[PDB]
């Protein structure tokens, strides 16, 4: 009644080594409905959007899951946007968009369970530089910003996990957040784990061994997910993520499904 | 304003609980509002507190609403107050060893 | 086909109700507005679930339109866009000056205005069209 | 003296939730695993999309309470379960 | 667009009122039987549009209930009109009126047709 | 096809008759009318079934786009319908007996087609101003 028996089952399907390239899937609205795009560009997600168009289907959204990053997404148009439900709460995932894609090359070279992601330095230092510009808007442009690593938890959210080609990479983004902002390339030591935690429901999954050849990955980082830690100050932004809803609250932030009611009544002086 | 007593070292199971049975997002913070332990979808996460290596939770109980917090190696300095924030029910449980 | 005009109504939102009814007259004329590849036997039953799924939309856009104009045709007028009928306007339905309605309000305001009374007018439009017959 | 009118062709909105149907340009032959899933449960893309800019309208959105984000979350659970079939699952049952 | 509009119509006063209220591989199994459920709907649209031209010739287009200026004859099943709505199903009408429905449809032609010339003068 | 595709072609009977003779047929024609191989049994059910339902819903939405256009003018379902627009006498200047006794619709429509956009604007406006006041 308190320590109730939970039978951790184990269903075993027939598992080949299948390809995996996510295509853009855009959601249309049925007949008699519409979708209201928010064509603003300072739009922080909430509040009154002053320029609203009406479209039936949205842009080709790519279902690209990851933790701690948002690969192959869609970009901003003016500056780096910083969205949150309630900022100054220290329990809400601060989303971040990029108006320029920090390209990341990631390959398994020729150990089978080892890979490397290469990201270009100073395209990252300026993009960490753009973020500490708009971050100081919600603060007192002081209280020295210190990026740092994660804190712990599962291995899926303390490292930038993704899945390119069919294998489930786990990259140690620890050089990407090590600076502190007062008032050539980088290499990341990825693995390929076979025993992962599913993001779908609660449970573990063990997969086939990695494929034999080379595994390329050309993804364009268009987004972060940070998190603060309110002490009693420097406001350290320890990155995270992992609820997969937040990967699609950053490509469905400018949309709204309404219902069209085309019958109105009014008083007139007719006869 | 619950009361939980430990001796030293033992595992205490503080508990907040919702009424949904559908694995909704919670957290766990302390009196200085630093994150102790958190849920992120279907994965666990810690926070940069001083219980970051010692805290834990039971993963299988999230699917029935029960979101515990299991602490190992009880020192004297964790005698504080802890706050579970499920969606609004910011319940406070205090701890002593 | 018809689902194109179901969304073209929204081009007059944000304007005033005197202007949007006039735009509707122009919109009245504006509401008057192919898989032939070599298909393998694997493509045959896959391009046909792409055929039925689009044709479950074109008939829903027809069947919604006839479920509109069945409800209008109860209230006297079938096929009329601008239709006024023989029910007197009650004063308790958010009383306001008629210049304070057709000149300084958008149509979305009336959703916020009389939605507490919108069901009551609909029964009156049935009864007076039944009492007159 | 004023009589009740009825207009058909009015731009009226109404906050409500519904089931959005997917659309993407799948190929219907490729054995890449998304082009398989986007053929059983999608439709071809919009060939001539309809888009109207609305004048003078203001509109309050909300990102953290959208009801189509939980409709994207459903169709990606439903993707990966028919896409990456694993060798060994371990799903807690908890009777 | 109704072809059924059933709602289990039994008692006529409940049938009249609710009428105003209500009607106001494995891919071969589902593609053959999806076209069959589109031939149901698309016919049930074209059965409506054929019908609403017939009521339009009588003058009763669009209105579900319509009243018109043709009284009963003597040989049109003269029962009392108060018990007729009390205990009878709508099914029991087409049993009760057999060959009169063809001349009722003819008289409702000329009742509108003489009226179109009457208001013309 | 097998629905309201025969109605659009059945209108074209009695061309070349006089305009009184077509009018007598208007209300009466719309009263009277509106292999042992498993592989062929599949296509006759699946892709030849869709392609004949893409032509039956084409004839529906061709028809409703006509009865909607008569709805702006005010008729919407009456086959014979006359309005409040007065006939301008600079429209072919012809005798009313010379028109309805000895002239065919094709001969008639060739006379009038210079300005049938101008007539179609008046019937919309007159039904915009008979429901305005
Ligand atoms: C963000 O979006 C981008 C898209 O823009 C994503 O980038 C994609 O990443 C995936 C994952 O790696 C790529 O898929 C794989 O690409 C490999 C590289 O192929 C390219 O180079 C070779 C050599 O020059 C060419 O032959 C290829 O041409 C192929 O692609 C074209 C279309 O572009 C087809 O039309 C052709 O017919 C060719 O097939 C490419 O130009 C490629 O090796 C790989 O194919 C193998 O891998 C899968 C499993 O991973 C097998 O199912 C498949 O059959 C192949 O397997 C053989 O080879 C491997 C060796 O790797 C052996 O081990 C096997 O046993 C077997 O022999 C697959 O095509 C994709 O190309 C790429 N998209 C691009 C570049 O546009 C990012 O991933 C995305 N980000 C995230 C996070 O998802
Ligand atoms: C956003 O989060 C802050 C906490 O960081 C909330 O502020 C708290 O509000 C409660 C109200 O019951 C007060 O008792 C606390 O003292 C506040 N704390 C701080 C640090 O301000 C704030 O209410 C949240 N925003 C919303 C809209 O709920
Ligand atoms: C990810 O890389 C970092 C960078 O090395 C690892 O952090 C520590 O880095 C110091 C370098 O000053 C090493 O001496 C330590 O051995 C590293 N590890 C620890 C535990 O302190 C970090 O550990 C790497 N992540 C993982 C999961 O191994
Ligand atoms: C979002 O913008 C609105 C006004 O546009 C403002 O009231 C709100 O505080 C903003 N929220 C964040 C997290 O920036
Ligand atoms: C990489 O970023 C560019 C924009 O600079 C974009 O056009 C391209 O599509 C991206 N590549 C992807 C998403 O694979
Ligand atoms: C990754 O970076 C290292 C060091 O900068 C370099 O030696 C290696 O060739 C790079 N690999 C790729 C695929 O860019
Ligand atoms: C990033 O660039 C700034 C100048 O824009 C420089 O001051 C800083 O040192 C750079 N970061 C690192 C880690 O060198
Ligand atoms: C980087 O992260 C690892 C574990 O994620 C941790 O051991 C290390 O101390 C971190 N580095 C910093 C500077 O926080
Ligand atoms: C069936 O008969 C019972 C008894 O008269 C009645 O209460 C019920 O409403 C009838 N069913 C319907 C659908 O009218
Ligand atoms: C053909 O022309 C003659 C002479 O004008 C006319 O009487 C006759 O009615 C026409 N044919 C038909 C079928 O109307
Ligand atoms: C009628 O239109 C034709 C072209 O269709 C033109 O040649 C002729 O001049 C026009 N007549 C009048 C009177 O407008």
């Amino acid at each position: 009644y308190r320590l109730i028996n939970c039978n951790t089952s184990a269903i075993t399907q027939a598992c080949p080594k299948v390809s995996f390239e996510p295509i853009p899937i855009h959601y249309c609205a049925p007949a008699g409905f519409a979708i209201l795009k928010c064509k603003d560009k300072k739009f922080n997600g909430t509040g009154p959007c002053p320029s609203v168009s009406t479209v039936q289907c949205t842009h080709g959204i790519k279902p690209v899951v990851s933790t701690q990053l948002l690969l192959n997404g869609s970009l901003a148009e003016e500056e780096v946007m910083i969205r949150s439900e309630n900022i100054t709460n220290n329990a809400k995932n601060i989303l971040v968009q990029f108006n320029t894609p920090v390209q990341i090359n990631c390959t398994r070279p020729n150990d089978i369970r080892q890979a490397h992601c290469n990201v270009s330095k100073a395209t990252w230092n300026e993009t960490l530089g753009k973020v500490v510009k708009q971050l100081r808007k919600h603060f007192g442009n002081n209280t020295i910003i210190r990026f740092a690593n994660s804190s712990g938890g599962d291995l899926e959210v303390t490292t930038h996990s993704f899945n390119c080609g069919g294998e489930f990479f786990y990259c140690n983004t620890s050089g990407l957040f090590n600076s502190t902002w007062i008032s050539d390339s980088i290499t990341l030591p990825c693995r390929i784990k076979q025993i992962i935690n599913m993001w779908q429901r609660i449970g573990q999954a063990m997969y086939a061994p990695p494929i034999q050849g080379v595994i390329r990955c050309v993804s364009n980082i268009t987004g972060l997910i940070l998190t603060r830690d309110g002490g009693s100050t420097t406001e350290t932004f320890r990155p995270g993520g992992g609820d997969m809803r937040d990967n699609w609250r950053s490509e469905l932030y400018k949309y709204k499904v309404v219902k069209i009611e085309p019958l109105g009544v009014a008083p007139t002086r007719c006869k | 304003k619950k009361v939980v007593l430990g001796k030293k070292g033992d595992t205490v199971e503080l508990t907040c609980t919702a009424s949904q049975k559908k694995s909704i997002q919670f957290h766990w913070k302390n009196s200085n509002q630093i994150k102790i332990l958190g849920n992120q979808g279907s994965f666990l996460t810690k926070g940069p507190s001083k219980l970051n290596d010692r805290a834990d939770s039971r993963r299988s109980l999230w699917d029935q609403g029960n979101f515990p917090l299991i602490i190992k190696n009880l020192k004297i300095e964790d005698s504080d107050t802890y706050i579970c924030e499920v969606e609004d029910q910011k319940e406070e449980v205090q701890l002593l060893v | 086909g018809i689902g194109a005009v179901f969304l073209g109504f929204l081009g007059a939102a944000g304007s005033t109700m005197g202007a949007a009814s006039m735009t509707l007259t122009v919109q009245a004329r504006n509401l008057l507005s192919l898989l032939r590849a070599p298909e393998a036997q694997q493509h045959l039953l896959k391009l046909t679930v792409w055929g039925i799924k689009q044709l479950q939309a074109r008939v829903l856009a027809v069947e919604r339109y006839l479920r509109d104009q069945q409800l209008l045709g109860i209230w006297g007028c079938s096929g009329k866009l601008i239709c006024c009928t023989n029910v007197p306007w009650n004063s308790s339905w958010s009383n306001r000056n008629l210049s304070e309605i057709w000149d300084n309000m958008t149509w979305l305001q009336w959703d916020k205005e009389i939605s507490n009374y919108t069901q009551i007018i609909y029964g009156l439009l049935e009864e007076s069209q039944n009492q007159q017959e | 003296n004023l009589w009740v009118t009825v207009y058909y062709g009015v731009p009226v909105w109404k906050d409500a939730e519904t089931t959005l149907f997917c659309a993407s340009d799948a190929k219907a032959y490729e054995t890449e695993k998304h082009n398989v899933w986007a053929t059983h449960a999608c439709v071809p893309t919009d060939p001539n999309p309809q888009e109207i800019h609305l004048e003078n309208v203001t509109e309050e959105f909300n990102m953290w309470k959208n009801n189509m984000v939980e409709q994207m979350h459903t169709d990606i659970i439903s993707l990966w379960d028919q896409s990456l079939k694993p060798c060994v699952k371990l799903t807690p049952l908890c009777v």
